[PDB]
């Protein structure tokens, strides 16, 4: 909604260089107080972010034309794997400067042979969830025996926690109910792993009468020797659950005398310990 | 290097992937072989149960019948 | 670095001759699962033959 | 270099998996052999509980 | 020849390359084949115990059977 | 321990998978060693024949 | 003890042993190798030579 | 432990002993081929260095013959 | 049973050791084999060597031949 933008772009096959020219923007939404804003294009390889180019700032207009040019010295045979960015930004004496829109091409769509130019419709640029890391265990309860076996088996994709390298990822399992944190378990280290496998079963008292009243939290921490030992990630099932998490203890009710196996989407420690403090 | 030593190299890659191949198909052929005798467990379970009741509603009328 | 591809292969070979065992281990396994299964269902039919002599019985001792 | 440097990280992942791989093996095979001494265990008893429950039998249908 | 000999080179670098992406794929399958082969075995186990102590019942109930046949011999 | 006995085992499969190899380069020698002995007879053969053709030549043009 | 320790001491040798087979392997093939690159040069020359001396020797008895 | 433990404990060394002598054979026959490609070698370097004295002769023939 | 267990045993531990001496055995005729082997590819090594030189000999004196022929057409 905020405009549109003519840009021009081809590759020089003499030089081995990528021309991008930056003509023009249309229709953009005024942010600042005359009634037009200040814009100008930050314009970068989308690939690597590196050496990014910024055009000159253009006061109070909503048609700004840069007719500007930039060259980015890459061969022709890493290009084709290699995106382009155009970002509008919003120029403030006095504040951020705001980002009024941005768009992405890949360069594997762009046809080089002819001299491309064309106008692309402004879109929002994007703030997904930060941990993008997955634990998966297994649920097995008897209710006579009132026998609760969690099998911790694997994680995957699990945040960087150590400086230029993999984490040092541990399970620890805390059973909480009504706030209070009854029992403590955990596993082996596994060292340098962005996969970590332990395959280890525990075991909990729970009768059947307080099946419905009891919460199982699995937490995925890292583990540096010196200092406080950080936290990945942490999901919990029981009392209170929603999600996934629910439908996994639901199973685990519905099939007794057997383990369910089921992937977890790691949650941060503030959101499920508010969880936690509720009834 | 050389094109020996690419040849070379690709080779025992090739090799490789067939081992972790022939790696695979074991692991598959063993959750197939674990799954039936799974069901295989399943009707002896059941056999085990109904061979208990009747068992023990035996035990109950000679039980009775001897006192 | 032939180092790495070769020990990783060291590792292949190690796994695939656990993995061949335990298969064949399985197939045991299997064999005893189905004599089991014979066995037990030969045991309740006994088990349903006793009880109804069993019933006889008690319909005659008491 | 890329080529095969991205060759070597994939290489190092599965060396990586290997190893998981052998470590459920084992714990896999040992499962498996304590199992099957159960089974053992279970056969002995059913074929002891058999004859029990045939003589049981047959000393009962004696007394009809 | 010598072009010929390059691209040569180039193609072996790139079979390889998908090659050991094919072996990535292939030790996942195992992997997760692995995972659920244990999980039935957990299963499975549980399963037998059920077995074992239903024979035990039997065994004491035949017990007490023989016992009850032989104060009415 | 088991892991000394098993890891002398790797070492031993890791040798002997140096060793075929080795043997199947051997027999390539074997080979281009054959076909140099035959390239070795014929070449003195023609080098015999020269030699009496440069006798005849040197009696000829001295 | 004293029959596993013997066999421990032997398991051990046997070690050695078969890391320095490892080493002489080694050494063995890649000279192997490089004997055989030297062969190929040989063979080369040789044929080379015997061009040379079929071609010289028609040439030879052409004058005569 | 028990009979089982020491059962794959003979096993496993058994087969390390089959190994062992699989590597042992192919040394043999390394040694084997290695000597007898060094006897060809003996006849090759025979049939060479007569070639050599039969080409010194002729070259020395010619070239008293052109001069 | 028992009895016939416990010599088991120790048989299985007698095998065994034996088993190791035989192979301390045959990874010492592997060794000198070994040996041997790699004098012999010095000696052979030598020896085409001096092949080599014989055939750079060859090629020099047949091109002088080569000269000569040509000063004599
Ligand atoms: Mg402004
Ligand atoms: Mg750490």
């Amino acid at each position: 909604k905020l405009g549109k933008l003519q840009y021009s772009l081809d590759y020089d096959f003499q030089n081995n260089q990528l021309l991008v020219g930056i003509i023009q923007a249309a229709e953009l939404p005024a942010l600042d107080m005359g009634g037009t804003s200040d814009p100008y294009v930050k314009v970068f390889l989308l690939p690597d972010k590196k050496k990014k180019f910024e055009t000159k700032v253009h006061r109070k207009t909503l048609n700004p034309v840069f007719n500007e040019q930039f060259t980015f010295k890459v061969p022709y045979s890493e290009l084709g794997g290699k995106t382009l960015v155009m970002a509008v930004y919003d120029f403030d004496r006095f504040s951020k400067h705001d980002i009024i829109g941005e768009f992405k091409v890949p360069m594997n769509t762009v046809d080089f042979g002819h001299v491309t130019e064309e106008w692309r419709d402004l879109q929002s640029a994007e703030k997904e969830q930060e941990k993008l890391g997955d634990i998966c265990f297994s649920l097995r309860y008897v209710p006579t025996a009132g026998k609760l076996t969690v099998v911790i088996l694997e994680a995957k994709n699990l945040k960087k926690m150590d400086v230029g390298g993999l984490s040092d990822p541990y399970v620890k399992i805390h059973l909480m109910q009504n706030g209070k944190r009854l029992k403590k378990k955990k596993t082996t280290i596994k060292k340098n792993t962005l996969n970590p496998y332990y395959n280890e079963s525990f075991s909990f008292e729970v009768p059947f009468e307080q099946i419905q009243k009891v919460q199982v939290v699995v937490t995925v921490l890292d583990y540096d020797k010196i200092g406080k030992n950080d936290a990945i990630g942490k999901v919990f099932v029981g009392y209170n659950s929603t999600g996934a998490e629910l439908r996994h203890w639901s199973d685990m009710l519905a099939n007794p005398r057997r383990p369910i196996a089921q992937w977890h989407t790691l949650q941060v420690e503030e959101e499920v310990d508010a969880m936690l403090a509720v009834k | 290097m050389a094109l020996s030593e690419i040849e070379t190299r690709h080779s025992e890659i090739i090799k490789l992937e067939n081992s972790i191949r022939e790696l695979h198909d074991m692991f598959m052929d063993m959750a197939m072989l674990v799954e039936s005798q799974g069901e295989m467990i399943d009707r002896i379970e059941y056999n085990v149960e109904h061979a208990v009741d009747y068992v023990e509603r035996a035990v109950s009328d000679t039980k009775k019948a001897v006192k | 670095s032939n180092r790495r591809l070769q020990q990783t292969q060291a590792q292949v070979d190690e796994v695939v001759d656990i993995m061949r065992v335990n298969v064949d281990k399985v197939l045991e396994r299997d064999q005893k699962l189905s004599e089991l299964d014979d066995r037990a269902d030969a045991l309740q039919a006994g088990a349903s033959q006793f009880e109804t002599s069993a019933a006889k019985l008690k319909r005659k001792y008491w | 270099m890329a080529r095969e440097n991205e060759m070597d990280e994939n290489l190092e992942q599965v060396s990586g998996i290997i190893g998981n791989l052998r470590h459920m093996a084992l714990d896999m095979g040992n499962e498996i052999d304590t199992q099957n001494r159960q089974i053992d265990r279970i056969m002995e008893k059913a074929d002891s509980n058999k004859t029990r429950i045939d003589e049981a039998n047959q000393r009962a249908t004696k007394m009809l | 020849e010598l072009e010929e000999m390059q691209r040569r080179a180039d193609q072996l670098a790139d079979e390889s390359l998908e090659s050991t992406r094919r072996m990535l794929q292939l030790v996942e399958e195992s992997k997760d084949a692995g995972i659920r082969t244990l999980v039935m075995l957990d299963e499975q186990g549980e399963q037998l115990d059920r077995v074992e102590e239903g024979m035990n019942h039997i065994n004491q109930d035949m017990k007490e059977a023989e016992k009850n046949l032989k104060d009415l011999g």
